[PDB]
């Protein structure tokens, strides 16, 4: 989509592997803020955005 | 019959009970950091921070 009209979506009632995510290189950037990118294995959020 | 005749012992161990809950109340203050308990904060981050 375009940047004013930037796509959102919801995300609830699944387990996710981050790890999947976090080890492929394809990704140029991948900064994690509010936690550690290795810890998201652990966690068990609700309502995540994407 | 006539109560409130020991106010000083009272007034003694109330200041007491009030100074030891305020000092245990305390703990769950933030002081600018991202939460008030050790294990949340340390199950979420790489030390450094």
């Amino acid at each position: 989509a375009s940047v004013y009209a930037w796509n959102r979506k919801r995300i609830s009632n699944c387990v996710a592997d981050y790890s999947v995510l976090y080890n492929s290189a394809s990704f140029s950037t991948f900064k994690c803020y509010g936690v550690s990118p290795t810890k998201l294995n652990d966690l068990c959020f609700t309502n995540v955005y994407a | 019959s006539t109560a409130s005749a020991l106010g000083k012992l009272q007034n003694v161990v109330n200041q007491n009970a009030q100074a030891l809950n305020t000092l245990v109340k305390q703990l769950s203050s933030n002081f600018g950091a991202i939460s008030s308990v050790l294990n949340d904060i340390l199950s979420r981050l790489d030390p450094p921070e």
